[PDB]
């Protein structure tokens, strides 16, 4: 397994609304065609801590991450920048950790 | 008079040939030439200076400063975090100062340097192997297939940067530049050696590189770029 | 090595890296 | 450990690497062989070759960079800015050290570039020259700002991309000038020598600017487990060998 | 020449002669003696197509123009085609004396005239300022022969500037020009035919020599937009209504995914 | 020169100087003494015609091109003309420069552009790719004068390979290409013409200078049927059907009976 | 009576010519003076170096031909066949030993030449390059099989004409290349020693056969008044001076 | 100037001249020569080699 | 013997049996 275009870098701004885009990426089915586990991609870690930047599916074998507004970004207080790894694992089971560094900008 | 032949290739105007011209404005004096800093004699002296090479050009990195970093995390398998195949007109070096120099000149031979630095906190540790496999051989998918390569093998602390010398090793006595099947330089991997620990659990570091020529790099057969385009007039 | 028109920029084409790639006190 | 003294001023720097001597030469005074105006240049050497620390600007996430004009920024520093308003010509040296600390949980890079003759290019799209007050900032220098579609173009606006160094040429290649890196695991400051870079051996400072001290985050300022997200940098710029010829009225308005 | 690889055999050293610091601004002094064992190799090949006089003394073409009415102008600078001027733009300032060769494919008797900075042109053949006592000139037929001459190197300084980071005129001036258009101009070409009988394509075809190359540049990564400008972002329509957007124009190709390459 | 005949008498040896083998794969050294009476000749016959820079450096045609608009391209490769074609695989591997004459029957102003390989050529006339700064491009008129120069030994090896018994890629590709059609190009030349008076037809001279040709092949005894090939079946019919048939085109005539020529 | 002895192996022959030294040089190491490629070469030099005689064919009435492509035929062949999928390049000289013996009542003859570059053509018609599994066949060869109009053409088939060498260029002009004939009424054997011939210091040992062993029934076996109708051919080739460099992960599938 | 003349045979391309001619690419340096066994300098050495005579061309 | 052009590629056409004919030991 692959996660197509992660290692990469989101932008989300900063009062975002509950259910905006921060990065859409794909995955690469490991030349076996065996599919994703539908409760997959997950985000495992961030790296300070963080909800609110549930993975969702669009249609196809194409993925987003999508700010579920469990948590407000908020630029003028912290954090500003979260990287978080996302964890594809098909139906076989072959996983694949990438990271999606995710900034916040400044709406002024 | 005396006897003279004019042979073929005697009215023709070559560009790249080495003529004396007529000076016009005869007693011209030109302006006094002083010293200025930084005298470039050689354009190999700009192709040896390191360069960072765009390691993230995927098509959302590009046009942005983030396409000069990958991001390393903690695993628990070892995975090949990047390759850089060794083309002077891919896009990975082509970009560079040592490959926009190359660009220029349709064969090379010699010896690349490629330094690997990691911008990451004073406590994450790691260690990589950097393997160059030579031509011929197959892209690796193993570290135990990339290990039998040339690789260099290096830890994280107390000074962020580490070169491997991507040695000449060549049939032929130059490689071409526009990469093909029969001169192909081979690939270089990068790959965690023991692991990138970060000291929180979902800790990154970001691993950038740069490239630059050794002293041995010749070229020769100096070409148009493909570096460069004119679809308009510049008026 | 004939300078045919008695100029010296009537002539052809004429003829150390550490100022780059070391440029350290 | 290091330490810098030009008159009435010192630098000093614990984890410093070494210092960036631009092209190999260090700033001298202009040869009699290399000298075109008649008159007796001035040489002030010991209260404009001195450390002028620019304001401080904040690193913080989503900074694209800051850049500073030379001897611009210094137009209202001091005696050297009172001499380069006073004179029609002038050369000068510089020495310019970058200050960035964090700490040992931040993460980082600064690519700290000295680029001759930065001719920066156009905001975006007709065939315009950039304005004399967008290029000259003065000592607050120039928020890089990021590209966009969006971004203002009245009035000769610079460019704002900080990957195209803001004329053109691809970043990472920015590497071919006086440069270094602060990188946060390793350093924390950075200084570049620099002498005085022109096809002439005076011109006028106003007019022209040499040197442009770019500054870009090559990699974001990640806080780690500390609550600081953004860390000031500041610019302590010191003339060196500055000479000026040709006195005459001051040229403000 | 290059230098010759040096033997190398098993080394267990302290000091590492690869592990470096990107941070100090300097390139690395690392040769492969030190990463791999090493064989002695007689290294003969040069980088004489390499240096300054070599790389950009080849006769590249500078500019085009067309004959209107048996009459041409050209204003003498490296600006229009883009190849040459990515090249000149690899350096900030070059001192170079340039030969110019005049490729025409009109048939008959063609004048150039090097109008020299300062005076007016002539505005047209048949003009009076075609006689004139001291601009230099060349009568030349394309038939038999191509025209050449060398201008030397004239500068108003020690060199050309590449790239000015400056204006001609002070603050509060109004018609301000960035760029290196007042810092030189090399004068201009006026063209005229005698004849009438061939062509109208006239290519300008400029070798610099002597060339000395003084502070080392980025290579461009993108296309140039207009000229002593340095732009890049293009602006592609004009009359329909997506116009103010702009394309980027660069070189950076993209991959499918790291580490599959 | 040759050596002179030695004179020789009647001789009764037991060690025959003519009584040889076959079977050791070196070829007798008997003279004229051996078996007959000699008498002393002075022998000036030289073989000065027939050495390899004599054999091979005489100026074939290499390849013939056509401009169809203004417009021709050729590959440069010495396989398209038998006759040269048959005295370069005599040998195995040759190391030559070689000038480059231009026989056109256009009347007007012709560019020839040498694209070193690995660039786009020029794909017309008029494109924007023959306003080059680096490639080598040389203009002339035909009348008054044909175009020459030298292209010296561009090889990646130590000579060119005239055979290649192996192939561009590793044993699991498709694309796989044998011959010597991956191991060595020697670029293109793009001609074009900027008047339109004359002819079409351009014939390309090589000269093969400074050769050093490596191991002896035999010559070739049936005529060629593709280039960077090496086939000799030739399929003469395609339409009708005996189309499988394959002729072999090659050179050993037949005499009606032995023991009577 | 001869022998031939390179480690841990030996040839001995009974009525055997003169060696045949391949254009006069013996194989020899590469030298600095010619050497390309930076790092250090392996030199097996006793393990590599040494007789590995290939399977025998079996030469009937009517066989054509045989060939074996060089170093191809080595490929499984003890660790020079190793050491030819492990390294990125390689060079070597041969020394070919072969041996064919009938009686006194036998009559017959065998060219036994080695050619360098043996470009092979296609077994005919269309412009189709020869595929890579038909001219690489490892130690088994290539019986020749004869022309015919009815030979199979699937898939870049080599020539089968024994007579235009299969490369178009005539038989018996073969004499060129460094052969040795096999004539039964004098000789059983033929041993020819090849230096490492390439316009190039090394190459890969599994893209590019730098030499090509041919055996050719140049006469027919005629039995006499034996009943022996087919009298095997054996090849025995033996490595000499063999370096590699550029070691590398096995280049097999 | 100097007086010249340009007498018949001056403007013709002969194939089998030997004249010289301005180097295209200048600056190239061609890759090293090495020994490679069994160079010919002389087709002769060629010719005095034994080759097979097709004593039976019938048809 | 002139060299008109100063280059070595650039000059005119330059100038034993027994490795071949008898290649034994
Ligand atoms: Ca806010
Ligand atoms: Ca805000």
């Amino acid at each position: 397994l692959h996660l197509i275009l992660l290692p990469a870098t989101g932008n989300v701004a900063e009062n975002s609304p509950p259910g905006t885009s921060v990065h859409k990426f794909s995955v690469k089915l490991s030349a076996s065609l065996s599919p994703v586990i539908p409760g997959f991609p997950q985000i495992v870690n961030s790296n300070p801590l963080t909800e609110a930047f549930r993975v969702n599916w669009l249609s196809g074998t194409y993925f987003e991450v999508v700010t579920t507004g469990m948590e407000q970004l908020d630029f003028e207080t912290g954090p500003n920048i979260f990287d978080l790894q996302i964890y594809v694992k098909d139906e076989v089971g072959v996983t694949d950790l990438q990271v999606l560094t995710v900034q916040v900008t400044d709406v002024n | 008079g005396l006897p003279t032949r004019l042979p073929s290739g005697s009215q023709q105007f070559m560009t790249t040939e080495d003529e004396q011209s007529p000076n016009i404005l005869p007693g011209f004096h030109p302006s006094k030439k002083i010293h200025i800093p930084g005298m470039i004699t050689n354009v190999m002296h700009m192709a040896r200076v390191d360069s960072f090479i765009p390691i993230n050009n995927i098509q959302g990195e590009v046009g942005k400063v983030s396409m000069y970093y990958i991001t390393v995390t903690k695993k628990t398998v070892t995975e090949r975090i990047l390759v850089l195949p060794l083309e002077m007109s891919n896009t990975l070096f082509a970009t560079t100062l040592l490959g926009e120099v190359l660009n220029y000149y349709a064969n090379w031979s010699g010896s690349i340097t490629i330094t690997f630095m990691c911008v990451c906190d004073a406590f994450s540790t790691g260690k990589f192997l950097v393997a160059y496999t030579p031509p011929g051989g197959k892209l690796p998918e193993d570290r135990k297939q990339a290990m039998l390569g040339v690789h260099i093998i290096w830890d994280l602390g107390l000074q962020s940067s580490c070169t491997i010398v991507v040695p000449w090793i060549s049939s032929g006595f130059y490689r071409r530049t526009k990469a093909d099947s029969f001169t192909h330089g081979g690939y270089v991997s990068l790959w965690y050696q023991t692991a990138f620990v970060p000291p929180v659990s979902g800790g990154t570091g970001s691993i950038l590189a740069t490239c630059s020529a050794c002293p041995d790099m010749s070229v020769r057969m100096l070409r148009d770029s493909p570096m460069m385009e004119q679809k308009n007039e510049l008026q | 090595n004939i300078n045919y028109y008695k100029d010296s920029a009537s002539s052809g084409l004429s003829r150390d890296p550490s100022k780059f790639t070391q440029p350290l006190v | 450990l290091k330490q810098i003294t030009i008159g009435n001023s010192t630098i000093t720097t614990q984890d410093s690497l070494h210092t960036v001597l631009a092209y190999g030469e260090w700033p001298t005074y202009l040869s009699d062989i290399d000298a075109t105006s008649v008159d007796k240049p001035t040489h002030p050497e010991t209260s404009a070759d001195r450390f002028y620390t620019l304001d401080s600007v904040e690193w913080q996430v989503g900074s694209h960079g800051w850049w500073w004009k030379l001897p611009d920024a210094l137009k209202d520093m001091g005696v050297f800015g009172q001499n380069m308003y006073y004179h029609s010509m002038g050369r000068s040296g510089f020495i310019i050290h970058t200050q960035c600390n964090a700490t040992k949980f931040h993460s980082g890079a600064l690519i700290v570039a000295v680029i001759p003759e930065h001719q920066l290019a156009y905001v975006g799209g007709v065939k315009v020259n950039v304005g004399y007050d967008h290029t000259h900032p003065g000592q607050s220098g120039h928020q890089i700002r990021g590209p966009s579609q969006s971004n203002d173009r009245s009035g000769g606006k610079p460019d704002e991309d900080p990957l195209f160094n803001c004329n053109g040429t691809l970043l990472g290649n920015i590497t071919i000038f006086p440069h270094q890196i602060i990188n946060l695991r390793t350093n924390n400051s950075s200084t570049i020598v620099v002498p005085y870079i022109n096809c002439v051996p005076m011109d006028n400072m106003l007019k022209h600017n040499n040197l442009s001290l770019v500054i870009i985050p090559l990699v974001p300022l990640r806080p780690g487990s500390s609550g600081i997200n953004s860390v000031p940098i500041t610019v302590t710029i010191a003339p060196y060998k500055s000479e000026f010829s040709g006195a005459m009225e001051a040229q403000r308005q | 020449v290059v230098p010759d690889t040096k033997p190398s055999g098993p080394q267990h050293t302290t000091k590492p002669s690869i592990l470096g610091a990107m941070e100090i601004g300097a390139s690395s002094n690392a040769t492969p003696e030190s990463t791999i064992e090493t064989r002695y190799v007689y290294n003969t090949n040069t980088n004489a197509e390499a240096d300054v006089e070599m790389f950009l003394g080849r006769s590249a073409l500078w500019g085009k123009v067309t004959l209107t009415r048996q009459y041409a102008k050209w204003e003498i600078n490296f600006q229009e085609q883009a190849h040459i001027r990515k090249k000149f733009e690899f350096f900030t300032y070059l001192r170079f004396d340039m030969e110019v060769t005049i490729v025409t494919n009109n048939k008959g008797l063609m004048q150039i005239m090097f109008v020299p900075p300062g005076i007016d042109h002539p505005e047209t053949h048949d003009d009076r300022k075609w006689d004139s006592a001291s601009n230099p000139s060349v009568f030349f037929q394309p038939k038999s022969g191509f025209p050449r001459f060398t201008i030397p190197f004239t500068g108003l300084a020690s060199a050309y500037y590449m790239f000015y980071d400056g204006y001609d005129k002070p603050k509060g001036s109004d018609n301000n020009e960035y760029g290196i258009a007042p810092t030189n101009d090399m004068g201009l070409l006026c063209f005229r035919t005698l004849d009438n009988s061939g062509g109208n394509d006239v290519k300008i075809y400029v070798k610099p020599k002597h060339i000395t190359a003084w502070v080392p540049r980025p290579p461009r990564a993108t296309q140039y937009t207009h000229k002593y400008s340095t732009n890049y972002h293009y602006k592609p329509n004009s009359s329909g209504p997506d116009e103010h957007v702009l394309k980027d124009r660069h070189f950076i190709k993209t991959r499918p995914l790291i580490s599959s390459a």
